[PDB]
């Protein structure tokens, strides 16, 4: 949580660097825990190659987290609009075309930059509205 | 609406517990017996709704969906008969109680004075639809024709399930008439933009919007006719019916919530009015002419003006029966050639003559030839569209040229020219046949002297 | 207990061992028997929300 | 039948779905409430018995 | 007459799993009676 | 174009295919206890970190 | 087995599950869950095979690991309040150490692998008894400690259960793999709404194990285990596979079916607690289960699969034992949904 | 003629009809439930007439 | 909720308190469905068993049918008893705490200034 | 052979058998009384007396 923290907390739209910082974090953070788990059910046939699988996923996640809070928070800026969700739509969209470039396929990359670009800026929404994904038990 | 529902549910004993041979001749007779009944629930009020009970009521928007409900059953018992002959007789009864199954589900549908009894009952007549179309239809294709149905309805419906039970919790009330008297306004903020959304998409694919329709043609063209024909007059006008139900709650946010859906189906109507132009196959041309209609029905809902409501609802009458008649006509066709390729069998008029005129009118009336019903829902929700903006007339002006060449084209193709030499097997036409046109064809032109039995609650 | 037969039937069969404070041989007594007692007595009957 | 009968069970109906919809609303606040105070007969989860302390002279004194 | 499924439809569900990948090709369809024939003795 | 090809690309082929990809990155497993097991040790783990659970 | 001997192995498996049930004590609930499982490992073994005793071997390393993981929780808890009464549980990493150990004994979505295999590998009256009667004693717990569980753990471990069980059931062509990839599926429908109102989890419960019993017994009754044996059970008795069909509509929760209840009340009650986007994901995952549902259906009812020459030997020969009340369980799993406010019934 | 086979043949005839009149029954006892305004409402209410009870049923 | 309720004794499918409620009538709807889904599931034994659906076996088909009925209509005296308690608990909680419930006060629609949006 | 599977019969011409056939039924009492309850009941009594 304090890795979401350390994002949540900073404003939008403003210090690019330390959100890009954090969104780089998180995903690093969600790359090496997809690498665990592929590494535990799907096992390489050496360490080297396991390492490398970890490597790949990780820069890959890192990569789409950097570039999605460069984006996000570069066009918050721009506009001065910090509560639009339009900045995040961009922003996964980028997200979106790093991936597909990573892994190096067109098809991949526009799929991936609709269904990201959506994704955040639907998670903006949830912010700004309030929406709860785990909402705590009241009735 | 006990005495609509409980002789609709005594075919189903009726129907098992008669001869092998009378299984045709008794659901028709008392189907069309509970048609008659239905037909006194046109008797409404000026200002009230009919409210029966704590869970039935019916008004002007409902009460011609009913009487085309129970009038449709017969005519699909006559269009099955045919093609069903050599099957067993308990397989004859099974698709006997499907039919009254959807047939039951939709009276109680369009009568239900609560929202989420009303989501039950439309979600329900998947049920039966989706067994005729899967185990009755003609080709592999119907297989993949079921699931695009099923998932394309579902995906829109769950949705509709989410904001039903929210406002339900908000609001305290799903009742129809609660939710009409305590009206609260929209306001605009991502939450009420993604309610508005849930309610609306779900009757936006059953309708279908164009973009959301690729499940239809499959559908209404692999089904049996019978299936065909519930899925063009029926279960398109469920969209219709439901959104003219749940807009009552969505304003003013429908004021730009429409932007995009007003645009995709007045631009759909042209585009799939061209694709009829194009068509190879009879079944899918008729099926995709539906689409067209129905991105007019969707303009003028989502208008929302009272001309708007009443040539919605009266496009939504005229459209089933037509829809429908169009559906028996390629099956005729159908049935002898065992082909639904539109110019396999040319030059039938020298051949069919009567069959050619009953060709001619179904034309005529999808052409909106006034003074049909059809031309008067179309000339409404034109109306209503040019008060809405001035511009709209070249769209809807240009789909109205296009429907009347796609129409005299089919015509022309299948009836015209020169008879093709080596089909040796066009046997004149049953008088089964020739009746079915004629009850698809005489109550459509009796409600041109009475056009305000299809007008809706706002005539 | 999901089915209460024990409260039903008035049979012991393991409320006896569920606390230190409970009876015990030779009344040897818990080393928080007082406390237990205590908070017990506290929380008696007004649903553990409230007894938090 | 008449004008009069439908305008009257429409009333009927229309009173019974409105009370119907405030106790819905009422309730839904009442399990709130409930919920969150528990003191309410609803959401009232079990503490120890007290009748299970054994108030015997122990051993020692001190207990 | 109504078509139905044949061959050639029907051994589309007969294979080992629904989606045949490269690694699955080695996997084959369990025994119809759910025994392995024992090993070497 | 639009009928038989992008608007079956877009909502159903490509979230079938999104399906059927997710259906074999699940279904496929080796069927060894040693690597569920090491999945479980992940999970508990997960678990008692960084997911706030134990705190 | 002895008749006697598995009739005593059922009953030790059942007062193992009702031990845990009437249980006011943690030690007497680990008791009840050891019996059960020590009463369960030979049944699974019944057939004794290969895959037979896998599937005992698996099912026997899950279920003691969360055993031991479910004691330790009991002794955590023990050490900081000094309590044995199942009720809140007074320390948090023993909470999520229980909450661990209920969900691999349930076989929820980090858990669920084990679940398919042992499925697979054991005979389908076995896989009845596995999917059915070993989900009531940790649902049970489970809602006993209800009002301590992390909800973020609980609705990941539900959510998880859903997609997997949608997605893994996608790839299969056998019928016991299906069964307990929809045995995942709708145990994270039922483990999403137990921090809310467990009469839903109850309700949700009696539903699935209605649908579970009726779709198993009419597998025995068509003795098959793959899509494709099913495929030639229309040839042989054609009702069984419309009761199958309708069950399976059920199954995948179309209304106006018993199986839309679970999902249309859980929905409502989320609903009630300010929880909109977990519902609508958890609808939509639904329509996987919903698919490979149909295509079953496809398979067995709707369309008819080639048949094969020595099925005209089976024409003339009826069943030797038939199943109880499988008509009962029919009905149950399909018509139910009318009587709907009877759940109160469950409070 | 043979009025056993017309009876055990033709008899499903009956179903729709009846359970017509009783759907028409129980229209009738639904509007039992809702007599809560009868003779009641600001638009309609008036006095009985000597003989007269209620005003619709 | 309902669990902890006080007086709520164990494994008592109806309390004595419920005996102060109307029992449900004999022709409920729900108790008639009840009958239907028993017989119902008659029909289905007979289709299952291979026997002629629907004039086999009367007297087991009957029997289905009244076991039917009696289960629905215990059932339905639990549910009625269950709401009724809801209903009471409500009251005496809305009762106890006037200050969470207040006495809306209540204005006409001619005080009430509702904003018009005009649909054009 | 591919399979044991019958051939695509061919397609029964209600006239061959009955010249006067309205096209209900292959029998043709019961195909007659099919026609004569479906003029009558649609026509004479929905139509003219619906409307
Ligand atoms: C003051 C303002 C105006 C007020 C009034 C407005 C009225 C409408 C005005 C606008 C009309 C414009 C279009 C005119 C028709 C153009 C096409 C044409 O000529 O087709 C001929 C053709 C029949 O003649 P045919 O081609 O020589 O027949 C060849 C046969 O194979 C072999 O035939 P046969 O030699 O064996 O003889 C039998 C023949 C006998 O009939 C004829 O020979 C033709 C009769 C024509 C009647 C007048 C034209 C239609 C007017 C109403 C439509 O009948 C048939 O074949 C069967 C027909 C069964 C249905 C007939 C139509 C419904 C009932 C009658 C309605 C009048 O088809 C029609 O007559 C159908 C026309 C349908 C038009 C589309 C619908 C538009 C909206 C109509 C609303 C009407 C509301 C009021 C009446 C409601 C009645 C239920
Ligand atoms: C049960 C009766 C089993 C039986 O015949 O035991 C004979 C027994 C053992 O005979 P065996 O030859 O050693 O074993 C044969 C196998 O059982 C295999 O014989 P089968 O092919 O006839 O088995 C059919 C199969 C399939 O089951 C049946 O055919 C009947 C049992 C399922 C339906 C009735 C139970 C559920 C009712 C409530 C449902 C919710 C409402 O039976 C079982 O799996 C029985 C398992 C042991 C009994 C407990 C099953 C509980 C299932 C439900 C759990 C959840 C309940 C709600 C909570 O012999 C005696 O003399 C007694
Ligand atoms: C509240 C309590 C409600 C029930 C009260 C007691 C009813 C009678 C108890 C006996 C009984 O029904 O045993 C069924 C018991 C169930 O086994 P089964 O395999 O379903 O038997 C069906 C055979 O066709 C059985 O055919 P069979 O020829 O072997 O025997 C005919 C059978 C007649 O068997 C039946 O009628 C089958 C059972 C029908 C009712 C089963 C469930 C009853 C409870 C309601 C369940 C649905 C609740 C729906 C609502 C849930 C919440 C919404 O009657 C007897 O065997 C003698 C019964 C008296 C001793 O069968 C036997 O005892 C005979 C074997
Ligand atoms: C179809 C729509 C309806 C779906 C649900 C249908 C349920 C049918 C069967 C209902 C049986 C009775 C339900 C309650 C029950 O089992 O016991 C009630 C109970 C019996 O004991 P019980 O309460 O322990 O049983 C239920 C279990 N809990 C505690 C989770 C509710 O009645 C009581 O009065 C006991 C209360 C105190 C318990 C200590
Ligand atoms: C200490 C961590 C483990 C290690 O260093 O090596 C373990 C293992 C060795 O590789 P391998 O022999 O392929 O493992 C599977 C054998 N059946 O390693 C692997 O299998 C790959 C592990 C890769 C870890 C990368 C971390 C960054
Ligand atoms: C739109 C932007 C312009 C087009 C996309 C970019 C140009 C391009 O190259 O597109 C084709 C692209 C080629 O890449 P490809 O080789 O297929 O990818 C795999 C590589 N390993 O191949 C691709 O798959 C990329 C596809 C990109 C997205 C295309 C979107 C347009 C098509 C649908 C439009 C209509 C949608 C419905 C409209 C409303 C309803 C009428
Ligand atoms: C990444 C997606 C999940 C992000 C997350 O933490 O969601 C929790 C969120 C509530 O917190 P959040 O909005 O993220 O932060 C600001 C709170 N005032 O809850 C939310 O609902 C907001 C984020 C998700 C919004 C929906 C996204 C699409 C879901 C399908
Ligand atoms: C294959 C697809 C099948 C169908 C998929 C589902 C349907 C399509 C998508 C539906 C959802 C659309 C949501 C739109 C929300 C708009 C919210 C909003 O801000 O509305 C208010 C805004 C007011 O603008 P303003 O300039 O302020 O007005 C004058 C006074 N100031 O006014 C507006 O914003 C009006 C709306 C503007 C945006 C849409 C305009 C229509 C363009 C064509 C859309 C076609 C759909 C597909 C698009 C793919 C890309
Ligand atoms: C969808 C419907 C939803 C509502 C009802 C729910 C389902 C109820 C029935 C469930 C299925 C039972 C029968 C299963 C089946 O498919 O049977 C096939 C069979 C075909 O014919 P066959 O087997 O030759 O008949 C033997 C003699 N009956 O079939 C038959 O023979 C008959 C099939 C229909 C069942 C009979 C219906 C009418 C029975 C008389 C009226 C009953 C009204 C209730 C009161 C009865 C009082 C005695």
């Amino acid at each position: 949580k304090t890795l979401l923290h350390k994002y949540s907390d900073i404003p939008e739209g403003t210090e690019c660097h330390r959100k890009a910082y954090a969104s780089t974090s998180i995903g690093g953070a969600t790359g090496l825990i997809v690498s665990a788990y592929s590494i535990a059910l799907k096992p390489p046939a050496s360490f080297l190659e396991g390492v490398a699988r970890t490597g790949r996923y990780t820069f890959t996640s890192a990569a789409i987290g950097a570039i999605f809070g460069l984006t996000s928070c570069i066009s918050a800026q721009v506009r001065e609009k910090p509560d639009d969700p339009l900045n995040y739509f961009i922003g996964g969209c980028a997200g979106g075309l790093t991936l597909g470039a990573r892994t190096r396929s067109y098809g991949i990359g526009a799929a991936a930059c609709a269904y990201m670009g959506l994704t955040a800026a639907l998670v903006k929404m949830g912010q700004l509205e309030g929406w709860q994904v785990f909402a705590e038990p009241k009735v | 609406m006990l005495k609509i529902i409980i002789p609709t549910t005594m075919l189903l004993p009726m129907t098992w517990m008669s001869k092998h041979n009378m299984i045709w001749i008794n659901a028709t007779v008392h189907s069309l017996l509970i048609s008659l009944i239905s037909l006194s629930l046109l008797n409404q009020l000026g200002e009230n709704s009919l409210n029966f009970s704590l869970t039935f009521f019916s008004d002007s928007l409902s009460a011609p969906l009913l009487v085309l409900t129970t009038w449709l059953l017969p005519l699909m018992l006559m269009a099955s008969q045919s093609h069903l002959s050599k099957e067993t007789t308990t397989r004859k009864k099974l698709y006997i109680t499907m039919l009254i199954l959807l047939q039951l589900f939709l009276i109680m549908t369009f009568t239900a004075t609560e929202l989420i009894l009303f989501y039950i009952l439309f979600e329900a007549t998947l049920v039966p639809t989706l067994i005729i179309i899967t185990r009755w239809g003609n080709q592999t294709e119907r297989l993949n024709a079921g699931l695009y149905f099923l998932f394309y309805t579902l995906a829109g419906s769950l949705p509709l399930l989410v904001a039903l039970v929210y406002i339900q919790n908000t609001t305290g009330s799903l009742n129809f008439l609660i939710i009409h008297y305590w009206s609260h306004p929209l306001s605009n903020s991502w939450s009420n933009i993604f309610m508005w959304l849930a309610c609306i998409m779900a009757f936006m694919v059953k309708m279908p919007l164009y973009g959301l329709h690729l499940w239809l043609p499959k559908a209404h063209v692999e089904a049996p006719i019978a299936g065909s024909m519930v899925l063009a007059a029926v279960l398109l006008k469920l969209g219709g019916y439901g959104m003219m139900r749940i807009t009552t709650i969505l304003n003013p946010l429908t004021n730009y919530m429409a932007y995009p859906f007003l645009m995709l189906s007045m631009w759909g109507m042209i585009m799939t009015s061209s694709i009829c132009l194009r068509q190879t196959d009879l079944k899918s041309l008729i099926a995709y002419s539906s689409v067209s209609h129905m991105a007019l029905v969707i303009v003028a809902i989502m208008i929302q003006t009272p001309w708007s409501f009443m040539g919605a609802t009266a496009l939504m009458i005229a459209h089933g029966l037509t829809s429908s008649m169009l559906f028996c006509l390629a099956n005729t066709n159908y049935e002898r050639v065992h082909s639904r390729t539109m110019i396999l069998a040319r030059g039938l008029q020298t051949l069919l003559p009567l069959m050619a005129t009953w060709w001619l009118m179904a034309s005529l009336t999808n052409l909106a030839l006034p003074p049909s019903i059809n031309l008067i829902g179309e000339l409404f929700i034109i109306t209503a569209s040019f008060s809405w903006s001035n511009i709209t007339i070249i769209l809807m002006g240009m789909n109205m040229m296009i429907t009347a060449l796609y129409s005299l084209y089919m015509l022309i193709t299948t009836q015209r020219g020169k008879y093709t030499h080596h089909i040796n097997n066009i046997k004149a036409s049953f008088t089964r046949e020739n009746a079915l046109m004629a009850l698809h064809i005489l109550p459509l032109l009796l409600l041109t002297l009475n056009p305000k039995m299809i007008l809706g609650p706002l005539y | 207990p999901f089915f209460d037969v024990q409260k039903r039937l008035g049979l012991d069969l393991d409320r006896w061992m569920t606390i230190q404070s409970a009876e015990q041989p030779h009344k040897i007594p818990g080393r928080c028997h007082a406390f237990e007692k205590e908070w017990i007595e506290c929380a008696h009957g007004i649903g553990g929300i409230r007894a938090e | 039948d008449g004008p009069e009968k439908n305008y009257e069970k429409t009333m009927a109906i229309l009173q019974i779905e409105a009370e119907k919809a405030e106790l819905r609303l009422k309730e839904l606040e009442v399990r709130r409430l409930m919920r969150a105070r528990g003191d309410g007969p609803w959401y009232q989860y079990p503490t120890i018995d007290k009748a299970l302390i054994d108030h015997s002279p122990k051993t020692t004194p001190d207990n | 007459r109504q078509w139905q499924p044949d061959v050639e439809w029907a051994e589309q569900f007969g294979g080992a799993v629904m989606y045949p990948t490269k690694e699955t090709a080695h996997w084959k369809p369990p025994p119809w009676n759910d025994v392995d024939p024992p090993k070497d003795t | 174009l639009l009928d038989l090809i992008w608007l079956e690309t877009i909502l159903p082929k490509t979230t079938s295919f999104i399906q059927m990809k997710m259906s074999i990155m699940v279904s496929n497993q080796k069927g060894l206890i040693k690597l569920y097991f090491l999945s479980f040790l992940i999970t508990i783990m997960i678990s008692m970190t960084l997911f706030n659970y134990h705190e | 087995m002895n008749p006697i001997i598995y009739t005593t192995l059922i009953m030790t498996v059942m007062s193992g599950t009702m031990l845990v049930m009437i249980s006011s004590h943690w030690l007497l609930i680990w008791i009840g869950f050891e019996m059960n499982l020590l009463a369960m490992i030979p049944v699974l073994m019944k057939n004794f095979n290969p895959r037979a005793t896998e599937a005992a071997t698996k099912y026997f390393l899950t279920q003691a690991t969360a055993s031991m993981m479910l004691m330790m929780a009991i002794i955590i808890n023990l050490l900081y309040s000094g309590q044995w009464t199942i009720t809140k549980m007074f320390n948090p990493v023993a909470m999520t150490m229980m909450t661990m150990a209920l969900a691999m004994k349930l076989g929820l979505s980090p858990f669920h692998f084990w679940v398919p295999e042992v499925t697979q590998g054991i005979s389908l009256q076995a896989g009845l008894l596995l999917l059915t009667w070993q989900k009531l004693a940790p649902l049970s717990v489970l809602c006993q400690i209800s009002q301590s569980i992390n909800p973020n753990l609980m609705l990941t471990m539900a959510m998880l259960s859903i997609l997997i069980g949608g997605w893994g059931g996608l790839n299969q062509t056998q019928l016991r793999k299906i069964m307990a990839y929809s045995s995942i599926a709708h145990m994270g429908w039922m483990t999403a709404v137990l921090p809310y109102n467990t009469t839903m989890t109850i309700l949700n419960l009696l539903i699935y194990i209605t649908m579970t019993l009726a779709m198993f017994m009419l597998l025995i009754h068509s003795s098959a285990t793959t899509t494709l044996s099913l495929s030639h059970t229309w040839n042989k008795m054609p009702v069984i596979t419309s009761l199958m069909m309708v069950t399976l509509l059920s199954m995948g929760g179309l209304p106006p079916l018993s199986g839309f209840m679970p999902k249309w009340m859980i929905i409502q009650e989320m609903t009630k607690n300010e929880s909109i986007i977990m519902p609508t994901l958890m609808a939509m995952t639904a329509l996987l289960n919903l698919y490979f549902y149909m295509r079953l259906a496809y398979s067995s009812s709707l369309t008819m699969f080639p048949s094969t020459n020595n099925m005209k030997m089976k024409w003339q020969f009826e069943h030797t034992k038939q199943m109880k009340l499988l008509p009962t369980m029919i009905v149950l799993s399909t018509l139910v949904l009318p009587m709907t406010p009877a759940l109160s019934s469950l409070n | 003629m043979n009025v056993l086979q017309i009876v055990r043949d033709h008899w499903v005839h009956i179903l729709v009809p009846v359970g017509f009149v009783f759907g028409c029954y129980l229209d009738r006892r639904s509007d039992e439930k809702l007599t809560a305004f009868r003779n009641k409402s600001l638009l309609f209410k008036r006095e009985l007439r000597p003989n007269e009870e209620v005003t619709w049923k | 909720m309902m669990s902890g309720r006080p007086g709520r004794v164990p494994l008592q499918f109806l309390p004595n308190e419920a005996r102060s409620l109307p029992p449900p009538k004999l022709t409920d709807p729900r108790l008639v469905y009840m009958g239907f889904l028993g017989y119902c599931s008659g029909l289905i034994d007979n289709a299952i068993r291979r026997r002629p659906v629907v004039s086999a076996g009367l007297h087991r088909q009957l029997l289905y049918v009244t076991s039917f009925v009696f289960f629905g209509y215990y059932l339905l005296k639990r549910q009625d008893y269950m709401y009724a308690l809801r209903d009471h608990d409500m009251f005496a909680y809305v009762k106890s705490h006037p200050e969470d419930f207040p006495e809306k006060d209540k204005k006409t629609y001619g005080e009430i200034l509702e904003e018009f949006h005009p649909v054009r | 052979i591919r399979l044991q599977e019958d051939p695509d019969p061919e397609d029964e011409n209600l006239y061959e058998k009955n010249p006067d056939s309205h096209g209900y039924d292959k029998d043709p009492i019961v195909d007659l009384w099919n026609m004569r309850v479906v003029f009558f009941f649609g026509f004479s009594i929905v139509l003219v007396l619906g409307s």
